[PDB]
């Protein structure tokens, strides 16, 4: 009948970097990770991830805002 | 990082990331037509 959604599949994707737990995962990391990690992404396509990851100030990225962006389209 | 570079999974989960994230940005970009 109802199944659950495939959000929560998108999030063990950003869980993996949030080892903490706290709902967070490093923004410096996500530089790496995208930049090291699959398909390497080009300092443009890093920009504006970083520009939407948040590091308002904090060195932080809430994965929860970048799922919203794959979930708001 | 402090995260398991080895482990196939943690290079999978970034490549799906990564994938939606590059559809995501043609999406924008996308037109009705």
């Amino acid at each position: 009948m109802k199944d659950t959604d495939s959000e929560e599949e998108i999030r063990e994707a950003f869980r993996v970097f949030d080892k903490d737990g706290n709902g967070y995962i490093s923004a410096a990391e996500l530089r790496h990770v995208m930049t090291n990690l699959g398909e390497k992404l080009t300092d443009e396509e890093v920009d504006e991830m970083i520009r939407e990851a948040d590091i308002d100030g904090d060195g932080q990225v809430n994965y929860e805002e970048f799922v919203q962006m794959m979930t708001a389209k | 990082f402090d995260i398991d570079m080895d482990a196939p999974e943690t290079e999978r989960a970034a490549v799906a990331i990564q994938s939606q994230f590059r559809k995501f940005q043609k999406k924008k970009a996308g037109s009705q037509s």
